[PDB]
RNA sequence: AUAUUGGCGAGAGACCGAUAGCGAACAGUACAGUGAUGGAAAGAUGAAAAGAACUUUGAAAAGAGAGUGAAAAAGUACGUGAAAUUGUUGAAAGGAAGGGCAUUUGAUCAGACAUGGUGUUUUGUGCCCUCUGCUCCUUGUGGGUAGGGGAUCUCGCAU
RNA sequence: CGUGGAGGUCAGUGACGAAGCCUAGACCGUAAGGUCGGGUCGAACGGCCUCUAGUGCAGAUCUUGGUGGUAGUAGC
């Protein structure tokens, strides 16, 4: 597949997200006109913009080359039979370990890659 | 290792938090008998408890004070720990205060919780 | 009609659609060759359809025609696929004679994928995997962790070892 | 009541004398009157099979390849009595481990497969008994006028042999089988000097994965001949068997060689064995040997034990009726046998002798014997005053 | 009312503590003059610890365990797709087990095949460590003849002295129960059976309720008829499991999660 | 579904009524089903329980236990069964509180009022 | 026929959820004002108290053992326990710190129970060959299911 | 993008552990955020098309509640 070129691997952080504890790390655009970040002066944190857009041919593809697809039960898992190479089955965090083994068995039978196998399981 | 250590805790005491912390720091890591002797001497004003954080005499060479009120509770807790170790059948000579901590208690005066742990030193080892 | 049904299922909440994070609308319907809810692929949006499904080890070529739309109880007919791969492909091609190339290609791909899914038999034949997946409940984990610590504290292994050594060498040297 | 327990570890017969409600696990609970070993030979020559000819004379078989006739005597010792055992005659050298050793390869998993007595029951009034072994050797032993055992013939069956069951329902025919060995019906000549293979079972069609269904019948029990239509060429026999792979198979010779129905008793083909016919209400609907006195499978109810801990109850359609000793059996039940239709003898690796009530599954007796249990027989159900 | 409930019980506890302290002081003071009364009171008051409230063959040993007449060769391997932690644990296994041979898992030789090969090589026991994450979680031991085996869960694995080349002395504790002494016999037949007391090396197994603690120490005696000991490195605790009684057939005691409710009987 | 306009299906109102129900209503609340053997005898499904009534335990850790009842704790909505008691660390025995809905009556206590109630409820004796 | 924020008694809400909702879910109570008046804070233990028997250090606070309990990481300060803040262990660094571009070092985390696919050669099987049947529609380029005979057999499977 | 509630659908998820919280763990997106790996927790919550609003905080000498330097200082 085409190379997965990540234009910006570093997570964007809100200005002063570390100077004050009351400011969440979630990005928020500065509204003040005098704000240096809004004017993107040299040396300031990078501002998200249209330039960092990832290419469609590699968008949403994990480093393993398989797209993530949440799976809730065997019925959902069976839908990836025709897209095993392009899609991978991801078990939801709320799935009890009782059904996790059954889901993993079906995934192995169909050859569907599992993004987070063995979760909550013990050998 | 619980099999080689004993614990003693005092909660909701009315001693000053800063003085209690200074006393605990001045006594952390000392031997049980040596720590008790040092506290007794402090009660006699022969030695002073250094105040390194919450604050000039010759006794401070080893900026010091004699917090008798806090020292009384500290020595009481040390005696309780020694009694616990004796109940556990530990060697009092090898006992040394390996952990001591002061925590601010609910509010007025500033009460605090004091807990300490004593552990037996490892010795008598040979091929 | 198909156009009205197609547009209603597309823009009016088809019940069996799944939205992946990538932005692809999936289709978990059992009667579809492809799990994508696009046109000419969803069985509900097309009067004529063909698909491969299996209940027992045998594989069956499922197809429907407007002759049975009015009677859903007899909507889909099936024929044994002659599980010999070379014979099965030609049988599928003959059955789908004059059908849209899309349907023939999708049916052949589905049949090939289902046939190669027999790897389950290979793993079943190569059984005796001793890992024996086991699930650990949070309540079970709590019991072992705390009770093991309590047992260790109460055991006093050092004292027992000392007592045994003293009792052993009293008349053992 | 009085029971005889076979102890593999000690290789001795243990006489258990206790009343209903005995429990050795509780000090305050009723305790057995007497529990002592008899005829100890060690784990090398432990008893393998036991049959009670009468309350005074019994015949025992050992894994060493020797069948010993045991004389039972009584002496008094509150006011109850205990029994003593004396061996009068025996026959040895019946085992042939070479056949089993040659079949060790390609087996699922096991050791050299030392031979052992699979079945021991009278052939017929005539004091004639048939001895079967895993090696396939079928020996005939008769009690002479002098009470000394004499060997009359040494027949040979297709090894490996896991079970043997005679057809006592007259209304000599017996069936046998083993690992990768389809069930075969055998007719014995009146002189016991020959055997005829009249009928052989056939495997069922392959599963979804097209894999051949393995054949491993662990036990078999005969039913009455099928009524109504009786086509010639085919035979008239009805029986059911339980396989290791948890498949409950019912056979009807009139229908054909292949079983007419197969039901999966447990998922993942759980190891199952010890198929004993029992009545849901405790009626003695089983013949002297254990065959079901009925001509229909709907009334058939069977008790089977898995190899981990459980004792399962199944009907004629494979439906699980419940469990016996679910909260008390901590190990595999090596031996289970319905006695008088109401008492269920239980024993295994847990070293506890248990007697369960078929009517209610209640644990009636619990006696600790220390050694592992492989065979249990009850002599009398009378309660000591 | 929360305030009323909190205030009422807060004062009640203070009064209860005051009464308890006063009663204890008076009892001690009066017992000082009457020592026998203290003894009678102690006899009349049992601490009711959990231990005190517990709720109630030579041929076998030789046949299902190793004996001094022939040293036991123990086959050591690891579950397929093993990693560094497994080999690190195998290093300690080599350091502690008498005669070990390490063989990489071939991924396809069935357990029957492994047993047959070991019989061909006259091996005595098979030990295999299994891992899920980068940590040891369970250990197994199987005897070749007649296939008596035990499976053990592994927890609290911790890596201070350097053991000498001497064979540590074997000591077992709290194996009175019939099931317990079977694991005790397994340990006595799997670990070295020839002590070399010179060098003061000891290996101890100590079960309390269901977990067995394995540790090594150096022991030195003094004139006070007491022996001091020092930790000799690794900490180890194990839990018996599945009690197969065969290679994989006829399990006898396999543990179930439904147990442990009784809080006693310390299987 | 409820059709009467005089009955409300409000959860809050029902919860308030249940907790604030008087002892007279709680007597009806604390009903216990009769054993299948007794149901055929008296031809009745359930009747209010009382002291001398003998009941069997069908649920809880004490399943399979039986004994004569000794008290009907209407305030706590619980009833006590003789020989079904807890063992404290100090040795004191405290009866375990059980709900009548989880117990089966094995032997009723017969009085004139109980006999009249049995006839009223379509039973027989 | 019309109004109805008071009274009694009922049926409901696309309403709010202990800093909301009436000020009051446990109050017009405590409390302040000579007074008319103002006017709060506060819900949840645990299935059940089974509320820590008992030993042991403390004039007293409560501690250490011990046990009850699914859990005490639920102990009447009790459904769950984050920040601001405070004390200890460890790492780092030193009239300041904070953020951005690129990287070394230290610590540390992931890193396939993947073990395959293809053509060939023995042997045993079936849905495979042959004979004899039963069963559903409609009628059709079908489906389901039985009893006798073998390895012409790679049509699939297992070796 | 996200939240309170409602109509519909997933014969959805869940005591073999739902929500919340923590996490020098990882994945996805330009981001509002979603998802998964590990610890406490216990009983409800969510994938999607619409409707609905007391729907999103960095300050308003902002309100309630909580905690620091000042300070063991002035002082008693």
């Amino acid at each position: 597949h085409p190379k997965i070129v990540k234009k910006h691997t570093k997570k964007f952080k809100r200005h002063h997200s570390d100077r004050y504890h009351r400011v969440a790390e979630n990005w928020r655009k500065q509204k003040g006109i005098d704000s240096v970040v809004r004017r993107r002066f040299r040396g300031n944190i990078s501002q998200p913009k249209i330039g960092y857009g990832s290419n469609k041919k590699t968008k949403f593809l994990s480093p393993s080359g398989h797209k993530t697809f949440l799976v809730a039960n065997v019925k959902d898992l069976e839908t990836l039979t025709m897209h095993t190479k392009t899609y991978a089955a991801e078990i939801a965090h709320n799935i009890s370990a009782k059904n996790r083994v059954v889901i993993l068995a079906r995934a192995k039978a169909l050859g569907i890659k599992v993004t987070n196998p063995k979760g909550r399981l013990a050998l | 290792n619980p099999a080689k250590s004993a614990s003693a805790r005092g909660s909701y005491l009315r001693v000053s938090f800063k003085n209690t912390r200074e006393t605990a720091q001045a006594i952390n890591g000392w031997e049980l008998t040596k720590a008790q002797k040092y506290l007794e001497q402090v009660l006699d004003h022969q030695r002073a408890i250094p105040f390194r954080r919450f604050n000039r005499t010759a006794q401070g060479k080893e900026k010091a004070r004699w917090p008798a009120k806090s020292v009384k509770f500290v020595q009481g807790l040390l005696q309780n720990a020694a009694a616990n170790a004796e109940a556990k059948g530990l060697d009092a000579t090898k006992l040394y205060v390996s952990h001591i901590q002061v925590n601010q208690a609910p509010k007025e005066s500033s009460p605090s919780h004091i807990e300490l742990v004593v552990t037996e030193k490892e010795e008598a080892v040979a091929k | 009609s198909d156009e009205i049904v197609w547009q209603v299922i597309n823009q009016s909440f088809c019940s069996h659609r799944i939205k992946a994070p990538n932005g692809q609308n999936f289709c978990r319907n059992e009667y579809n060759v492809t799990g994508l809810c696009t046109r000419q692929s969803c069985p509900l949006a097309n009067s004529k359809y063909a698909t491969v499904k299996c209940d027992n080890g045998k594989l069956y070529l499922y197809m429907k025609t407007p002759e049975r739309a009015h009677t859903p109880a007899k909507l889909w007919e099936r024929i044994k696929l002659s599980k010999n791969y070379t014979k099965a492909l030609q049988q599928i091609d003959e059955h789908l004679l004059h059908w849209s190339k899309f349907f023939r290609h999708k049916c052949k791909q589905r049949f090939t994928k289902l046939t190669q899914v027999m790897i389950t038999e290979r793993r079943l034949a190569l059984r005796e995997e001793e890992r024996h997946y086991v699930g650990v409940a949070p309540k079970v984990k709590r019991r072992e962790q705390n009770r093991e610590r309590k047992a260790l504290v109460a055991a006093k292994i050092e004292k027992a070892i000392e007592k045994e050594l003293m009792d052993r060498l009293k008349s053992g040297a | 009541m009085r029971l005889l327990v076979s102890c593999v570890d000690s290789g001795s017969i243990k006489e258990v004398l206790c009343n209903i409600g005995t429990d050795t696990s509780v000090q305050s609970a009723l305790q057995p009157f007497h529990v002592a070993p008899h005829l100890a030979e060690g784990l090398k020559a432990y008893v393998d099979r036991m049959w009670v000819i009468s309350e005074d004379e019994a015949i025992l078989a050992r894994n060493s390849g020797v069948v010993e006739l045991v004389k039972i005597s009584k002496h008094l010792k509150p006011k109850f009595d205990i029994s003593e055992f004396e061996i009068t005659s025996s026959v040895s050298d019946l085992f042939d481990d070479a056949k089993l050793e040659s079949l060790s390869s390609k087996s699922v998993k096991r050791t050299k497969l030392v031979d052992g007595f699979v079945t021991l029951c009278p052939i017929k009034s005539n004091n004639t008994f048939v001895a079967a072994t895993k090696s396939g050797l079928l020996h005939i032993i008769k009690k002479g006028e002098d009470k000394k055992l004499i060997k009359l013939a040494s027949l040979g069956l297709k090894a490996p042999v896991e079970f043997l069951q005679l057809y006592d329902l007259e209304d000599y025919i017996f069936a046998y089988g083993g690992e990768e060995n389809l069930i075969k019906l055998v007719e014995i000549d009146s002189s016991f000097q020959s055997l005829k293979q009249i009928w052989e079972a056939k495997n069922v069609k392959n599963d979804r994965l097209d894999m051949r269904v393995p054949v491993w019948p662990m036990a078999l029990r005969f039913l009455e001949p099928s009524p109504g239509k009786t086509e010639k060429g085919k035979l008239n026999y009805q029986f059911a068997a339980i396989t290791r792979w948890s498949h409950l198979t019912k056979y009807s010779t009139q229908h054909g060689r292949k079983p007419f129905a197969q039901i999966d008793l447990l998922p993942n083909r759980e190891p199952l064995s010890q198929m004993e016919v029992f009545d849901a209400k405790g009626e003695n609907v089983v013949s002297s040997l254990g065959n079901f006195q009925s001509e229909t499978f709907n009334e058939l109810n069977v008790i089977t034990t898995d190899y981990k801990k459980n004792v399962f109850k199944f009907d004629g359609n494979g439906r699980m009726l419940g469990k016996v000793g679910r909260d008390d059996i901590t190990g595999s039940s090596t031996y289970i046998h319905v006695h008088d239709g109401k008492y269920l003898l239980q024993g295994g690796l847990d070293r506890y002798v248990r007697i369960f009530d078929i009517k209610t599954n209640k644990m009636l007796v619990k006696v600790y014997v220390g050694s592992r249990i492989n065979f249990i027989v009850m002599l009398d159900d009378v309660e000591i005053e | 009312n929360k305030l009323k409930r909190q205030e009422i019980f807060a004062d009640i506890k203070h009064e209860k503590n005051k009464e308890r302290h006063t009663m204890r002081r008076k009892r001690a003071k009066e017992e000082r003059e009457n020592p026998e009364l203290r003894e009678q009171r102690l006899k009349e008051n049992v601490t009711q610890t959990i231990e005190n409230t517990r709720v109630y063959e030579d041929d076998l040993m030789r046949y299902f365990n190793s004996n001094s007449n022939e040293p036991p060769k123990i086959f050591l391997t690891t579950n397929v797709n093993a990693k560094k932690s497994a080999y690190e644990f195998a290093n300690i296994l080599i350091e502690i087990l008498p005669n070990v041979t390490f063989v990489k898992r071939k991924f396809g030789y069935k357990l029957k095949e492994i047993s047959d090969i070991c019989i061909k090589r006259n091996f005595t026991d098979i030990v295999i460590i299994n891992e899920d994450k980068k940590k040891v979680t369970g250990l197994t031991f199987i005897h070749l003849p007649e296939g008596p085996t035990f499976y053990f869960k592994l927890s609290s694995f911790v890596e201070h002295g350097r053991p000498t080349s001497h064979i540590p002395e074997l000591i077992l504790n709290n194996f009175q129960t019939r099931l317990g002494q079977t694991v005790g016999r397994l340990f006595q037949s799997i670990l070295p059976q020839n002590p070399d007391i010179e060098g003061r090396q000891v290996i101890t197994l100590h079960n309390q309720r269901d977990y067995i603690f394995f540790r090594r120490h150096r022991y030195v005696f003094k004139d006070n008829e007491r022996v001091g000991l020092q930790e000799l490195g690794p900490q180890f605790t194990l839990k018996l499991k599945r009690l197969q009684r065969g290679i994989k057939e006829e399990t006898e005691w396999e543990h179930k999660p439904e147990m442990d409710k009784e809080k006693k009987k310390f299987y | 579904a409820k059709q009467s306009l005089d009955v409300s299906s409000d959860r809050r109102k029902a919860r308030k009524a249940y907790f604030t129900a008087p002892s007279s209503q709680r007597r009806v609340l604390l009903s216990a089903p009769l054993s299948k053997e007794l149901r055929a005898q008296y031809g009745i499904k359930a009747l209010p329980i009382r002291r001398d009534d003998e009941v069997l335990v069908v649920r809880g850790s004490k399943k399979g236990q039986e004994g004569k009842i000794s008290s009907v704790y209407r305030l706590k909505f619980a009833v006590q069964v003789d020989k079904v008691t807890k063992e404290k660390v100090n040795g004191a025995s405290v009866p375990i509180n059980l709900h009548p809905s989880k117990l089966v009556i094995t032997k009723l206590h017969l009085d004139k009022d109980r006999k009249a109630l049995i006839q009223r409820k379509g039973g027989k004796l």
